[PDB]
RNA sequence: AGCCAGGAUGUUGGCUUAGAAGCAGCCAUCAUUUAAAGAAAGCGUAAUAGCUCACUGGUCGAGUCGGCCUGCGCGGAAGA
């Protein structure tokens, strides 16, 4: 995954979830869209 | 067609005006015709959503102050520089 | 036809038999026969006129290879048979490349009624003139 | 890069950047990129932002750069002591206050003006906002 | 928001089409039976094809959608 300080929805299947106080982008379509730490 | 409920400003100057805008109002004045100018305080949100329309700057407004009605027209508005809010409005009588 | 069971649409100009450079095993990847584009397809092509590709439904059954009936002449080479230059469209609508007389499209549209969407003459008239909008063909009113 | 064609004196004092701005309404165009932060803007940041806008809303539209640098900023070289004169003119900045409409745009829909002004406000050092042409 | 249905024809539209037949291409970007449909919004092909959607019907039985102004907070945040 991509640890960035701007996490965004790159696709329409991407989805912002906060787990353990960490903003994350969980996608189902493309696993390259998986992101962390916004 | 706009009715703007107002009060009379018993205080003026920069202290009183800045106190008046922190309380979510803003000052204004009604001058023109032969009468004395009338210092007026106005609620902020009503006038801001009201002036989002175009007809606020063209149509004759009606300002209700002390239970009277003064048919005015919005002459000139001072806006805040970098915020979407108002500093002051000049209303010419009509 | 039915649910999609090994029918596709492919060939080029069918004045000749069995186009080997353009498609080849594209008509041999599914159960569609290699031989049935060569003799019997031209036997079913000579019934009207040659020199036209045919996008066609080839339903491959548990028979020898399949059974085939050609139904409609398509409007691509029907709107290229008398349009202008023989090269192609490129950027046809921003200038005036082609022009088509509308009476022959009224009679071909009056002929073609199987593979269309419409029940009135005027309803499907400027649909083929929409294909004239496709290749920039200026209609002569 | 923007720079005055011909000055009157080569080196300017620092001076300060206080108070609010003068160019405040969207005057020429229809949509505006208005400053909120104070800061100052070099000519490279104005050029960078203008290329972001001009790319973004393609060669349609019309864009006004309402600020102009005209203030020379001098720097001393590296491993030079203090003193021994004022430095050399390296670049040119415009001083910005809260309220300056930095850019204007006309001839596009509002949603492209949002898009180009987002794209170009990320090339500037000051916090910025979007404004429209208000009528009086 | 879920869930059950439909979502095409000229359209191989010509392409430099070597295979693009909506899918490594550009111009167009129309018109109809139709509640509704893009000469295809996402993937995908040796290549059509394959699906989903954009829109509409039924089930559903009370709120929901996205902006603005704000207070306090989260990430950004590694040193002997």
């Amino acid at each position: 995954m991509k640890v960035r300080a701007s996490v965004k929805k790159l696709c329409r299947n991407c989805k912002i979830v906060k787990r353990d106080g960490v903003i994350r982008v969980i996608c189902s379509a493309e696993p390259k869209h998986k992101q962390r730490q916004g | 067609m706009f009715t703007i409920n107002a009060e009379v400003r018993k205080e003026q100057g920069k202290g009183a005006s800045r106190r008046l805008r922190a309380a979510n109002k803003f000052p204004a004045i009604i001058y023109g015709g032969k009468e004395a100018p009338l210092a007026i305080e106005l609620d902020h949100d009503k006038v801001m959503n009201m002036q989002a329309k175009a007809e606020f700057y063209s149509e004759v407004l009606t300002i209700v102050v002390d239970g009277k009605e003064i048919k005015v027209k919005a002459q000139d508005v001072q806006r805040h520089p970098y915020k979407p809010k108002l500093q002051h409005i000049d209303f010419v009588r009509a | 036809a039915k649910k999609v069971q090994a029918y596709v649409k492919l060939q080029v100009a069918a004045g000749m038999a069995n186009p080997s450079p353009p498609v080849g095993p594209a008509l041999g990847q599914q159960g569609v026969n290699i031989m049935e584009f060569c003799k019997a397809f031209n036997a079913k092509t000579d019934s009207i006129e040659k020199g036209l590709p045919i996008p066609v439904v080839i339903t491959v059954y548990a028979d020898r290879s399949f059974t085939f009936v050609t139904k409609t002449p398509p409007a691509a080479v029907l709107l290229k048979k008398a349009a202008g230059i023989k090269s192609g469209s490129g950027k046809p609508n921003k200038d005036k490349v082609g022009k088509i007389s509308r009476a022959q499209l009224q009679e071909i549209a009056q002929t073609k009624a199987a593979d269309m969407t419409g029940a009135d003459i005027e309803a499907m008239t400027r649909s083929i003139e929409g294909t004239a909008r496709s290749m920039g063909l200026v209609v002569e009113d | 890069m923007l720079q005055p064609k011909r000055t009157k004196f080569r080196k300017m004092h620092k001076g300060r950047n206080r108070g609010l701005a003068q160019g405040t309404d969207v005057s020429f165009g229809s949509f505006g990129l208005k400053a909120v932060g104070r800061g100052r803007l070099t000519a490279r940041q104005i050029e960078a932002a203008r290329r972001a806008m001009t790319r973004a809303v393609k060669r349609q539209g019309k864009i006004w750069i309402r600020v102009f640098p005209d203030k020379p900023i001098t720097e001393k070289p590296l491993a030079v002591r203090m003193g021994k004169g004022k430095g050399n003119v390296e670049y040119w900045v415009a001083l910005i206050q809260p309220g300056k409409v930095l850019y204007e745009m006309d001839g596009v829909p509002e949603e492209l003006a949002r898009e180009a002004f987002k794209l170009a406000a990320a090339k500037l050092p000051i916090k910025t906002t979007f404004v429209t042409k208000t009528v009086m």
